[PDB]
């Protein structure tokens, strides 16, 4: 059971992660219902491109880390940097045991003003960046993603932020073989991470060159 | 790699170029190739440059270990086994290197290749690494034992110039040392292309 | 002279002294007291301060032993502190393991068994603490104490220390049925510092938790403004 | 496994079990060596010609490895599993470096093995006393003590066992540096002959040379014992 | 006895064994170390048990690398096992940093063997004075059996350290010459040591600030310092 | 699944008489993408005297960062607050890059920082930790490149002209700037920003510089 | 006394003779003060008094992290012990999550240690008492530890010879370190330490360690030339 | 193969109260051939004869474990080990190195000294015991062992008609076998003696 | 195989050859390294392999003889003994994680009486041993590439009777024969021979 793309952009005081809500099973898509952003502690999400069953095992041993730390010593919250630290180092360590954790997870999380966002490999290759994405999502999404950020340096909108994450689902949706049209869109803001209810997105299929006459091998 | 030694009258000569070449590029043209265990023993590196730079370290420290427990230095023949016990403890670790422990104990002077294998042989005479089938042919063809020391270091030296100028793997500067009771001194230290134009002045 | 200086040796009454001896610890230690309404349980526990210069919080008795459950330690608080890590193993093992939050009745027994053990060996010695296990999971408001023998008991409501005689004089004149979480932080608070020694004990505060309702079945400690 | 302590510092800093086992050396047969310029002599008691124990020779001189031979006074038993430490470990030396291990190298082994024994929770000490002599392959002879505290020292001239003190305190007046192979074995005799009784049966001797190890003969020693007790009849008389 | 565990404190606060392993240092031969400007002097009664030990051979002063000598009191067989560790850890040091170990570092690494007993039965009965020179000067480090080190500028251990401290006290200053250090080291020796003074009789070291390197005094040397004074 | 991913991007550092200028390019590759043009994992400072510049595996060259970073935080507590040399740093780097040779980090460092005398030096190392002191290094996808062009400015060993001064602090770093463009020009995984490390006495000053963010 | 042999024997009365005896080699260990300000927290320890011209150091103040450090009283031994625990706790946590160990967790860890030692037979309790002083998002902590494994959370304390002195000169002033700035708080510890000090010993550079962590100030160690700034122009008046 | 590395056959044969055990004497590595005068076959004791054929390396090893195991028996229970019990231990023993296993193929001849009931038992190199009323053979020449043993041997046969067909078939089996040959040694054992003969073969 | 040893057995010697070559790839590190290790006074094996294994099994084999030597009160233990220490040796390698020893032996010796009591084996004593720990009494045998040439010109020329001088021959004609026939250069052959008296080393045959 996999997850598709997750594509994530910082926008001027927050972050946005989308993810279709679909498992394949190889070829196969077995569940279009499936939560695939997982919120952790008050500040941070994190969603996972590969095995929902490594996602959901390192989901658990994070979520679990963050808790505990905070219910047992009266500490403050681990930050999203430190969460996602802890779930960087967590990875190389399953890496370095030849067990990985065959997933290519996208983390965001806001403590204050402090915005985070970042990507972590099979490998614990980990990335921070004002756009990420793992999955197809890193081909397709980011080149559009990139592009709105270089195109608004001072920084995105929440509604500008909101419509290249759209865009960018569009064109998973048309180039992403096991994708669905049903996506999820984390907010991290200051008051902390909301999750969208799942949405579609409107579908170009009617361009003149797609008709039967003109697409036809004889 | 290029890399010889020999016993003569007036003790060891040891001459090595200087190149690290991963076959195709030349990753240093500067490489130290004797490792000066102690002031009485000398090493060679050949092979894994990191392999032989690491295990002759740890070989120094046995060597330096012995003189402290036993107060007097330690002979060429255990300092040899050190090493060839070693190498065989890692026989199938896939190490390689190709070393010669040269030095002047109680008992004169000694000369020892070990291999990657655990080999350790005794002879008055070896080339080690990729020129050594080079450094050989000019060696053996020079070689006495009543050589004076001067034309024992230029026996020497030559035969690395010959492997550095026919390997691809072998080249630099090609350091000459002289192992005598009094320990080692190093002679020279010359670039192999100034050489060829001492050996070949047209 | 032998027949006490190990807990793994019965004397000949049949009864294990260096158990009897760590229960002393714990009837010389600081008063505790707890109440398990229908709403939830409180914990409140009297804290001797030893100086003026403290942190307010500074060795709290009553740590969160999963989101549901508390400990609350009469006794020596390091060796209750063992007890609180072991029950947080045991809370995270029923949530790692088997996907539920540990029941108060098994927390409390593995609390229990834990104590115990330490009563059998010869290498180890009893635990010189009371734990009071407040929790409510999906078996309800519970309130268990493991004494140093791991004797586990379920109670309405319950006094450990120094003023344990007195202190359940006064939870006798409550009644258990009708009381809510809202009035015990306030009767429970009343209590300790009724039978609390004020010559003896100068520097002193009423650390309370509880676990109900109003918390979100969430084991915390009450605001200041509720303890009074 | 029992790794209770046993060897414990007392109030006075005492190591009573390391004593003990000190007290068990003074118990045991004496036994000496004396140094000369190219002879190391060791020379035990026996605890005496009974007409049972079996007339092929057993020899109370143990032999660590060709150039290493020692000499111990305490417990038979401690002293065999010392012996055969030692034997094992001048083999694990000629297998980890091809030379043959020299006599102080060895020495500080089973002085380091003796230490252990007083510091390993489990064991109580040896309660053995060595006198190992022999030729390091340069050409040198030495001789060393070792004691059940682990602290060895090299001697010109030493005794262990009964008497110990005795035999030390006579030895010291008279030993000369530059000795003889015959006189070695005269004054090695001759210091044995303080404490051990008259007797020329119970004395056994060995005469270490570069490569060369000999045990006197029964034959060969009571011309050397004949010789010896005439000049403690002129020392006898002197006094 | 055995009634007390060797992990037991006593009503003052002080464990008992180590109490105990200190009170058999006490016992041991006299052994000091002065940190001068110029180095660091060791010096060492020796203690000979006869005259017929080869003196060579119980030697109380023991290099632990070119540029570190500990000198020993109490246990002997003991120090023996902490100064072969000493060598090992000063070793690994120059093996791994390239590098000569602190003086410090060398004493702690000493010290890190001296804490490891329940895996021993008991603590040393050694205290070991360790003298260098590295990169902070010449130093002079005592090591107890307790695993404590403790940095002096001049220290006595032994069986006259307490004799020896009231001599300190009264000559010893900051500024002083290597050859007033070896004076004072050996002046010191005579007064304390129950035997007479011989060239023989003790053992004197210096790891000297300008080279870096430790030199033992050959019995000619130490006639060398006694002819001085 | 390979334990091993190459995330590109050169090093490249100069030593001088009383300095080094480190250099790492900025862009971390993934496979077949970039996943970032900032990336700053490459130059990992050790000591205020000391830098490792660190290519290959970024997952790796974290790893070993962060082991070094904690072998230098025990040096510092075990020699009483003294930090440990460039050489022992160098030293350090090769047995630590050789205790992991059986499953080694793929991470081509230098340490780079300065000597005893103030002299600046860097140790390049191969995977298993064969190094030298040079006065030069790179190491990275455009190491063949900048490696013979800082051969032929430096040492000038093919040129009958005499040995230009010495070569400056701004010299030396407008020389690497230089090898980095070119670098940046025809290595496809080598681009976006230079981060320039100047190591002196005084302090390490630091300052970007842009590439072709192609 | 038959019950004052091991750690694992109750007494009657239900006390731990062995925990009682291991707290007299803390009160019996030379002074050290802690103070917590509004941003810092400052140590302030007595060294040995050079004997004439002869000096001796102990490494008694550590540094733990960045955020962290240490002083200790007692067995100077068993102060390494933990030192070494909690540099290596402070340093896998800083490894995992690339910020400081929260000080609250920290107390806990040494809490716990302590603990693992006054229950088993064949361990025994650390005859150490620390001051841990440290700086987290929660602000400046200073931590008293003690043998028996309890962690008192600390405005200001004092440990070791003579330091109920120290705790009578804090107990006047305490409450006003909240207001103090970062030169007041060191006077304050100072004038602490130094009503712990024998009969005629004045404070100065040679016989006193100052350690001081806060806001923006990482955990660092005063001796010599960078302590003179607050000892050289230090007196204590009544 | 690593079985067929040392060559040598052995085979056992059950007659009336007596069975024949007979080895061929070749030892080689592969083709080269190392000696003429080895002989596979062991004798535990009067009533109890195997042969060991496989690598000879583990035939020598196994051979002595069980000589270990069979001398630590005879102390131990004050009596001679049974074929029964002597075949069981040695299952026991070669299933003790299922995974990595000893290459050898026992066959075990015996006989009860009362009774006259013969016990053959060839086992494979893991232990599984072949149980027959008639004949077991093992290595290079079963397979024509097999052929021979089948076609010469009849029930209640006398111990010298028996060694004949065991000959025959040993001898018969050899000449079409490389790695086994130079005659063999065969072993005749009654309730009453035990006869060995040395069977002049080829030379090949 | 490169390293070709040859041995045989009369009345009263034993004669063990054994190729000089160290080799490295194709390159003759040298042609006279001696492969015939003496274990005792009365006890040589003509090893053959790379030298790490042949040294390091032999050196074992000493060693564990001298010490058990050293705890015999210096009794000499036979020649069947010895084989069989050194097969079991060679035969517990090949099952272990190490691997085997990749070593052929022929073992020597003569076995004296050790004693009055002594009832044993007199005389000279000859094993054959591959690697894999397989042991045989031969009474000639051969290890390497000339090993099968030797062996047959044995079968024609061995008698169990030749004299000391009629061995030189025969050993030279085998060594010959390896130099003749193996195209890895054996030049020089170390040759030893175990009599009553003790090893002694033939210099004449090479
Ligand atoms: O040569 C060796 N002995 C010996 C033993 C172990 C060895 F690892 C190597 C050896 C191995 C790789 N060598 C290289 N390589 C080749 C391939 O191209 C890149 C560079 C260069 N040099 C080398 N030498 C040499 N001997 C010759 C006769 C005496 C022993």
């Amino acid at each position: 059971a996999s997850g598709g793309s997750v594509i994530a952009i910082k926008y001027k005081g927050g972050v946005l992660m989308a993810a279709d809500t679909l498992l394949s099973y190889g070829s196969l898509a077995k569940w279009p219902n499936i939560p695939r952003i997982r919120l952790l502690g008050s500040h941070s999400a994190v969603c996972a491109t590969g095995s929902y069953a490594d996602f959901q095992m390192m989901a658990k041993q994070v979520e679990d880390n963050i808790e505990r730390q905070k219910m047992y010593h009266n500490v403050d919250e681990l930050s999203p940097s430190e969460v996602f630290s802890y779930l960087h180092r967590s990875i190389y360590q399953k890496r370095c045991d030849f067990d990985p954790c065959l997933c290519q997870m996208v983390f965001i999380g806001v403590r204050d003003g402090e915005t985070f966002l970042a990507g972590v490999d099979d490998v614990g290759t980990r990335w921070e960046d004002d756009c990420i994405a793992t999955g197809y999502g890193a081909y397709i999404a980011l080149p559009l993603l990139r592009q709105a950020l270089e195109k608004n340096p001072d920084g995105l909108s929440r509604g500008e932020a909101m419509r290249i994450l759209t865009d960018c689902l569009r064109v998973l949706f048309y180039r992403e073989c096991r994708a669905i049209n049903k996506f999820q869109v984390a907010d991290a803001a200051s008051d902390g991470v909301r999750i969208s209810e799942p949405f579609d997105v409107e579908t170009h299929w009617e361009y003149e060159g797609y008709c039967f006459e003109k697409t036809a091998i004889i | 790699t290029t890399t010889l030694a020999f016993r003569f009258n007036g003790g060891i000569i040891v001459a090595v170029d200087s190149r690290a070449s991963t076959g195709q590029y030349i990753a240093s043209q500067t490489v130290m190739k004797v490792l000066e265990i102690n002031d009485y023993l000398l090493g060679t590196l050949a092979g894994g440059a990191a392999d032989c730079q690491y295990w002759e370290r740890v070989l120094g420290m046995e060597c330096r270990l012995w003189e402290l427990r036993n107060g007097s230095r330690i002979t060429v023949a255990a300092a040899s086994k050190i090493l060839a016990n070693i190498t065989y403890a890692y026989r199938n670790h896939g190490l390689s290197m190709g070393t010669m422990v040269a030095g002047w104990d109680q008992f004169g002077p000694s000369l020892y290749y070990v291999d990657d294998k655990g080999s350790r042989v005794k002879q008055d005479l070896f080339s080690v690494g990729s020129g050594s089938i080079y450094a050989y042919g000019v060696l053996d063809t020079g070689y006495r034992k009543d050589l004076s020391v001067e034309d024992a270091c230029d026996l020497a030296r030559r035969s690395i110039f010959h492997a550095t100028y026919r390997d691809g793997a072998s080249g630099g500067i090609v350091t000459v040392y002289h192992v005598h009771e009094k320990g080692w001194t190093k002679i020279s230290r010359d670039d192999q292309t100034k050489l060829y134009h001492r050996y070949f002045p047209s | 002279s032998g027949h006490d200086q190990s807990t793994d040796v019965f004397s000949a009454e049949g009864r294990v002294f260096q158990v009897e001896y760590a229960g002393k610890a714990v009837d010389n230690s600081s008063t505790a007291v707890a109440a398990c309404c229908k709403d939830g349980v409180v914990v409140a526990v009297e804290k001797v301060h030893t100086s003026r210069m403290l942190e307010k919080g500074s060795n709290n008795r009553i740590h969160a032993v999963d989101r549901q459950a508390g400990i609350c330690i009469c006794g020596l608080l390091p060796d209750g502190r063992a007890i609180v890590s072991r029950a947080r193993q045991e809370a995270e093992n029923s949530r790692d393991i088997f996907a539920t939050p540990i029941r108060g009745s098994v927390l409390a027994n593995r609390v229990g068994e834990f104590m115990h053990a330490y009563t059998t060996h010869f290498a180890y010695r009893p635990f010189g603490c009371s734990a009071i296990i407040a929790s409510y999971a999906d078996d309800g408001p519970q309130l268990f104490v493991s004494d140093p023998s791991g004797t586990v008991a379920g109670y309405y409501g319950v006094a450990l220390g120094k003023a344990k005689t007195v202190a359940k004089s006064e939870l006798e004149k409550l009644d258990f049925s009708s009381l809510t979480c809202d009035e015990a932080v306030g009767k429970l608070a009343s209590i300790l510092h009724e039978v609390h020694d004020k010559q003896k004990d100068k520097l002193y505060e009423v650390e309370v938790a509880w676990v109900c309702d109003k918390s979100d079945r969430k084991f915390v400690h009450v605001p200041a403004d509720m303890v009074p | 496994s029992y790794d209770r302590a046993i060897t414990v510092f007392s109030p006075d800093g005492h190591l009573f079990q390391v004593e003990y086992a000190q007290e068990a050396v003074k118990k045991g047969l004496a036994a000496v060596g004396v140094l000369g310029s190219d002879s190391v002599v060791i020379a035990v008691e026996k605890k005496s010609a009974v007409k049972l124990q079996d007339s092929r020779t057993i020899r109370k001189i143990y032999k660590v490895d060709a150039n290493i031979y020692l000499a111990f006074a305490g417990l038979s038993a401690d002293a065999r599993v010392l012996i055969n430490k030692a034997q094992l470990e001048c083999q694990r030396f000629s297998l980890n470096y091809e030379d043959t291990m020299d006599v102080d190298m060895l020495v500080r082994y089973v002085a380091g093995v003796q230490q252990k024994s007083t510091q390993s929770g489990g064991s109580r000490p040896f309660g053995v006393a060595t006198v190992i002599g022999g030729f390091n392959e340069d050409g040198k002879p030495h001789l060393w003590k070792t004691d059940p505290s682990g602290m060895c020292s090299a001697w010109r001239a030493v005794a262990i066992g009964r008497h110990d003190q005795t035999v030390i305190e006579y030895m010291e007046k008279s030993y000369k540096d530059g000795m003889s192979r015959d006189e070695c074995v005269h004054f090695a005799i001759k210091s044995l002959l303080e404490v051990v009784e008259s007797g020329s049966r119970n004395i056994e001797l060995l005469v270490l040379q570069y490569k060369e190890a000999r045990y006197l003969t029964e034959e060969e020693l009571q011309k050397f014992v004949v010789e010896v007790e005439k000049e403690r009849e002129e020392e006898a008389a002197a006094k | 006895e055995y009634d007390r565990g060797v992990n037991t404190f006593s009503p003052e606060g002080r464990i008992f064994q180590i109490e105990y392993a200190v009170e058999a240092i006490k016992l041991g031969s006299t052994s000091l170390g002065i940190r001068t400007p110029e180095g660091v002097v060791l010096a060492a009664e020796k203690r000979v048990p006869s005259t017929l030990v080869v003196p060579s051979s119980m030697s109380k002063i023991m290099e632990v690398d070119s540029h570190i000598a500990a000198v020993m009191s109490g246990m002997v067989a003991d120090a023996r096992i902490l100064v072969e560790h000493a060598r090992v850890e000063s070793q690994n040091h120059r093996f791994t940093y390239n590098e000569p170990m602190s003086v410090e570092s060398c004493t702690l690494a000493t010290c890190d063997l001296s804490i490891q007993f329940g895996l021993m039965s008991r603590p040393f009965g050694v205290s070991l004075l360790i003298a260098g020179v590295d990169e902070k000067g010449p130093q002079l480090w005592q090591t107890d059996p307790s695993g404590t080190h403790t940095r002096y500028d001049a220290q006595a251990i032994g069986g006259g350290a307490e004799a020896a401290q009231s001599v300190f006290t009264e000559r010893y200053h900051r500024n002083m010459t290597l050859e007033e250090g070896e004076t004072l080291a050996v002046d010191i020796l005579k007064q304390v040591m129950e035997d007479q003074l011989s060239p023989e009789n003790i053992e004197v070291a210096v790891v000297r600030a300008d080279d870096g390197k430790l030199h033992m005094y050959t019995p000619t040397e130490i006639k060398a310092i006694m002819s001085r004074m | 699944w390979s334990p091993y991913q190459d995330n590109g991007g050169t090093t490249a550092a100069i030593a001088g008489k009383d300095f080094v200028i480190l250099a790492g390019d900025t862009r971390l590759n993934g496979d077949f993408c970039l996943h970032s043009r900032h990336d700053q994992s490459k130059i990992f400072q050790l000591t205020p005297y000391t830098y490792m510049a660190s290519n290959g595996m970024q997952a790796d060259r974290l790893q070993l960062q962060q082991m070094l970073k904690y072998r230098v935080k025990w040096y510092k507590y075990n020699n009483g607050g003294k930090v440990p040399s460039t050489k022992a740093i160098a030293q350090l780097m090769s047995t630590m890059l050789y205790h992991r040779r059986f499953f080694p980090y793929y991470t081509f460092n230098m340490v780079v920082g300065l000597d005893e005398e103030g002299h600046g030096v860097c140790y390049s190392y191969d995977a298993v930790g064969s190094t030298e002191p040079f006065l030069y290094g790179t190491r990275g996808s455009a190491a063949s490149f900048v490696e013979p062009l800082l051969d032929c400015l430096i040492n000038r060993q093919h040129m009958t002209s005499q040995a230009p001064p010495e070569m400056t602090k701004e010299e030396t770093l407008a020389m690497l700037k230089n090898a980095f463009t070119g670098a940046a020009e025809r290595d496809i995984y080598t681009g976006d920003s230079v981060s320039f490390f100047i190591i002196t006495k005084d302090g390490v000053q630091q300052e970007s510089f842009e590439l072709r963010k192609d | 006394n038959e019950y004052d042999s091991d750690i694992t024997t109750w007494s009657p009365t239900g006390r731990l003779f062995q925990i009682e005896y291991a707290n007299e080699a803390v009160n019996n260990g030379s002074a050290t003060v802690g103070v917590k300000g509004k941003n810092f927290v400052v140590l302030a320890a007595l060294k040995r008094s050079p004997v004439a011209e002869l000096s001796s150091y102990q490494e008694k103040v550590f540094e733990i992290d960045e955020h962290v450090g240490m002083s200790i009283s007692g067995l100077v031994a068993d102060g390494r012990v933990l030192a070494r625990y909690l540099r290596t706790e402070c340093m896998n946590y800083r490894y995992m999550y690339s910020n400081g160990m929260p000080m609250n967790q920290m107390a806990d860890m040494i809490g716990e240690k302590h603990q693992r030692h006054i229950q088993c037979s064949g361990k025994r309790p650390f005859g150490v008492g620390l001051l841990l002083a440290g700086y987290d998002r929660q602000g400046p902590h200073l931590y008293q530890t003690v043998p028996s494994g309890d962690v008192y959370d600390y405005k200001a304390t004092a440990m070791g010879v003579r330091s109920q002195a120290s705790r009578t000169y804090l107990e006047r002033h305490f409450e006003h370190f909240s207001d103090c700035t970062l030169d007041e708080l060191v006077t304050h510890a100072l004038k602490a330490l130094a009503s712990a000090t024998s009969e005629g010993i004045e404070l100065n550079v040679k016989n006193t360690t100052i350690a001081i962590v806060g806001k923006d100030t990482p955990f660092t160690i005063f001796e010599e030339e960078s302590a003179r700034k607050y000892l050289d122009g230090f007196k204590m008046r009544p | 193969s690593i079985m067929a590395y040392s060559g040598g056959s052995v085979m056992a044969m059950a007659g009336k109260e007596c069975f024949v055990i007979i080895s061929d004497n070749r030892l080689g590595e592969q083709l080269k051939t190392i000696s003429t005068e080895v002989p596979k076959l062991h004798v535990v004791n009067d009533s109890i004869v195997y042969g060991l054929t496989g690598l000879r390396t583990d035939q020598q090893t196994f051979a002595n474990k069980v000589q270990f195991r069979t001398e630590m028996y005879k102390l131990r229970e004050e009596r001679d080990i049974t074929g029964k019990a002597f075949a069981a231990m040695i299952t026991s023993m070669l299933y003790e190195a299922r995974f990595g296993p000893w290459f050898v193929e026992p066959v075990i001849g015996s006989i009860d000294k009362s009774t006259g009931e013969v016990y053959l038992c060839a086992t494979d190199l893991i232990g599984a015991p072949c149980e027959p009323e008639d004949y077991v053979c093992a290595g290079t020449a079963a397979e024509s062992l097999h052929g021979m043993c089948e076609a010469l041997w009849r029930p209640g046969m006398s111990p010298e008609e028996l060694f004949e067909i065991a000959a025959q078939a040993m001898l018969s089996a050899c000449d079409r076998d490389s790695l086994s040959g130079y005659g063999a040694v065969a072993m005749i054992v009654t309730k009453d003696k035990v006869t060995t003969r040395l069977i002049k073969g080829r030379k090949d | 195989m490169a390293e070709t040893a040859i041995a045989f057995r009369c009345k009263d010697y034993v004669m063990v050859a054994a190729a000089g070559l160290n080799a490295f790839y194709y390159i003759k590190i040298t042609d006279a390294e001696d492969k015939i290790t003496q274990l005792d006074t009365h006890q040589l094996v003509a090893c053959t392999g790379e030298n790490g294994p042949r040294v390091n099994f032999t050196e074992y084999i000493k060693c564990n003889l001298a010490l058990n030597r050293m705890r015999q009160h210096g009794r000499h233990s036979s020649c069947e003994s010895t084989a069989n220490f050194m097969r079991n040796c060679l035969a517990s390698a090949i099952r272990s994680r190490e691997g085997a020893y990749q070593v052929n032996c022929l073992f020597a010796g003569y076995d004296t009486p050790v004693s009055e009591d002594d009832d044993g084996v007199v005389g000279p004593q000859l094993f054959y041993m591959d690697y894999l720990g397989t042991l045989q009494a031969v009474p000639y045998g051969c290890h390497g590439y000339g090993a099968c040439f030797v062996t047959a010109l044995l079968d024609r020329l061995w008698r169990p009777d030749l004299s000391q001088q009629e061995g030189l021959e025969l050993m030279q004609k085998c060594c010959d024969e390896v130099k003749r026939r193996v195209i890895i250069s054996n030049s020089y052959f170390f040759v030893k021979a175990v009599t009553k008296n003790g090893v002694e080393v033939i210099t004449a045959v090479h």
